[PDB]
């Protein structure tokens, strides 16, 4: 039900969802903000913010469509969604605006104010947005000194310097054809698509992307930017965790999902299957914290971030979460493997399915790109009913048992202690 | 129980100090570095510098007071020989 089909260049990619009502096509390059160096960073983001101008919008809002963009960590996307019965208008438009010629686009005028603004977003990102920087700041020092280490909006210092030449540059050298997926969700049908892609000759190039030299390998680190002006103490720490198209994924997820998401202030998440939260909730030590998982294309983190204005009690929310990772190695138990398998069927569900089929694009776009066909839900959940509690234990015992970390700090973390006893917490002495 | 008097230093979280800001500090685990890095660089070269940097200040004072001990031990191995008990007169009374 998810169909692709490889033409002369590019590959097609579909899911036609009959009851939802905007057909939304768009192109997902494969090169995102892992795919450069540190030097001409944040030209992705630039990109986005380049096709998501003033002009080209006007242009795309004439007509009845509406631009989207996502740049992430390999991937990056060029979606214009827009009304069923108006999707070679949205071919056409993303042929004439973005495939071929962009010169419209990258005269001195549109790129400077689009500079401007974008260093403005940048900083006022840097300064007013506090986790997800330090989720940035926990990439940054876990794969150091390695392509998959960098920014995905870019740092300001290697944003001053970019001009029209590195974009050109950027666009040759990845936005290819070897490179490129387009891909259709909402209401149109496959074979209409194809039809008018290759009645309208679309092709960008024809070479392929230059492959890197350094592969992304976990170094072991840590960082604080601590700034006590700030009224709480955000930290983040992580370890490696299983790439995408690994075998030990979607273990990965559900270990996450055994610990789950929580929020101190909603009396629904104080309720939860956590063993955490009769810990962690009669001195309040923390807000939230949230366990992920994220898996790129060579490798991937597994860590908790939280946030804590109990700022005296942050060692102790720490050792309490690492006692309890180390209860997925020695002693987890099989109601949380069930919850967890219910409750990351229901999260996979709601990612998967939802009402914007722009997010279906990208995540459609991105597991097309990296793998060749997309996988349904029913073989996900398949694969993920299929799991024991061993295979839990025997993927923590690889993973998680005295695993070298990452940690990511801001705030007020004097009370963190440091890095060798959170370190050396990660494997007890068997009680 | 009784809060005391404030001191110059309190726990992990409110240590007393002056707020700081911008200060990022970069570290690696162990299990990720050598150790023994450097200790034979480190072992002629630094302790040459912290030696040639140290020994004024100790070598003088021990030179001062063992050229006063030798010369008076010395002294006495002369005054209580035979040709001193003149000299150990005049030096008693
Ligand atoms: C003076 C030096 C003081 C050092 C204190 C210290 O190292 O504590 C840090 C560390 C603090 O850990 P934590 O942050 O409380 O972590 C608690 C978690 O549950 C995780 O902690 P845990 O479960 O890993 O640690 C529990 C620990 C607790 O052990 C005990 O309390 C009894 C030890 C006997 O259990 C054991 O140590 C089992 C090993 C027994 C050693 C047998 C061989 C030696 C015979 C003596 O505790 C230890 O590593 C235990 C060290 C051994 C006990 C001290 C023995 C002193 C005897 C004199
Ligand atoms: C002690 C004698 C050292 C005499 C001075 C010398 O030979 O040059 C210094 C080297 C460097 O040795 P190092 O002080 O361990 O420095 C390590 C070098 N890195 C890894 C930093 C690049 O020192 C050496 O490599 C000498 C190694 C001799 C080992 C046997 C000593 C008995
Ligand atoms: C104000 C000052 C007053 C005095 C202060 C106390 C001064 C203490 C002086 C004496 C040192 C005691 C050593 C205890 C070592 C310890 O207990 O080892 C606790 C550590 C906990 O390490 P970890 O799990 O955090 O990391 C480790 C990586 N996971 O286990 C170890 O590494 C084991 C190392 C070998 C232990 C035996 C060494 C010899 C001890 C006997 C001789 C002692 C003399
Ligand atoms: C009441 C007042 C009475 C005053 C009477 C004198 C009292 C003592 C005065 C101070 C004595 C020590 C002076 C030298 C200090 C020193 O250790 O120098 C040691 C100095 C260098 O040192 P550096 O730090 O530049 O090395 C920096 C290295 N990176 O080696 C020399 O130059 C060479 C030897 C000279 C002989």
């Amino acid at each position: 039900a998810e169909v692709t089909q490889l033409s002369n260049g590019i590959v097609v990619a579909t899911e036609h969802n009959p009851s939802a009502h905007t057909a939304s096509v768009g192109v997902v390059f494969g090169s995102g903000a892992a795919n450069e160096n540190p030097y001409n960073n944040g030209v992705s983001n630039l990109w986005k913010n380049i096709f998501l101008s003033k002009e080209n919008s006007a242009v795309a809002a004439k007509e009845g469509l509406a631009l989207s963009s996502n740049i992430s960590r390999d991937f990056q996307s060029y979606i214009v969604s827009s009304l069923p019965g108006s999707t070679d208008k949205s071919l056409d438009f993303l042929n004439q605006s973005f495939i071929q010629q962009k010169a419209n686009l990258l005269s001195s005028s549109n790129f400077e104010a689009t500079k401007k603004s974008v260093l403005k977003q940048v900083q006022d990102f840097e300064e007013n947005d506090h986790p997800n920087r330090v989720l940035e700041h926990l990439h940054s020092t876990a794969f150091q000194n390695t392509p998959l280490s960098l920014p995905t909006r870019g740092t300001l210092e290697s944003l001053e310097n970019l001009v029209v030449a590195d974009l050109e540059s950027f666009a040759n050298n990845h936005f290819l054809n070897s490179n490129a997926v387009v891909v259709g969700t909402g209401n149109i049908k496959h074979e209409d698509l194809v039809n008018s892609i290759e009645s309208k000759n679309l092709s960008l190039q024809t070479g392929t992307k230059p492959v890197l030299k350094k592969k992304a390998a976990f170094l072991g680190s840590e960082v604080r930017l601590r700034d006590d002006t700030l009224p709480k103490a955000w930290i983040s720490l992580a370890v490696e965790g299983e790439p995408v198209n690994s075998p030990n994924y979607f273990v990965a997820k559900l270990a996450a999902q055994i610990f789950g998401s929580y929020n101190a202030f909603e009396p629904a998440s104080r309720l939860q299957g956590i063993k955490l939260l009769d810990n962690i909730q009669e001195y309040q030590l923390c807000d939230n914290f949230n366990h992920f998982s994220l898996s790129y294309k060579d490798s991937g983190l597994w860590g908790f971030s939280t946030a804590t204005r109990n700022v005296t009690m942050i060692d102790d929310l720490i050792h309490f979460t690492l006692k309890q990772w180390n209860r997925l190695t020695i002693s987890v138990t099989d109601t949380e493997v069930e919850r967890a398998k219910s409750l990351l069927k229901l999260q996979l569900g709601q990612l998967y399915e939802s009402g914007n089929p722009v997010n279906d694009a990208n995540l459609l776009g991105a597991e097309v790109l990296i793998k060749g066909s997309k996988l349904s839900l029913g073989e996900a959940f398949k694969k993920i009913d299929a799991i024991t509690v061993k295979d839990v234990k025997a993927w923590a015992g690889k993973r998680l048992w005295d695993q070298d970390i990452a940690i990511a700090g801001t705030g007020q973390i004097e009370g963190l202690l440091d890095y060798m006893r959170i370190r050396s917490d990660m494997s007890m002495m068997r009680w | 129980g009784p809060p005391s008097g404030k001191t110059y230093m309190g726990w992990w979280g409110h240590m007393g100090g002056p707020k700081q800001k911008g200060i990022t500090s970069y570290a690696v685990s162990p299990y990720a570095q050598k150790p023994l890095q450097g200790i034979f660089h480190n072992a002629v070269f630094n302790s040459f510098r912290r030696f040639k940097s140290q020994f004024l200040y100790v070598l003088i004072p021990a030179g001062i007071y063992w050229y006063w001990w030798k010369n008076g031990n010395e002294y006495n191995e002369f005054l209580y020989s035979k040709a001193g008990r003149e000299e150990l007169e005049r030096v008693n009374v």
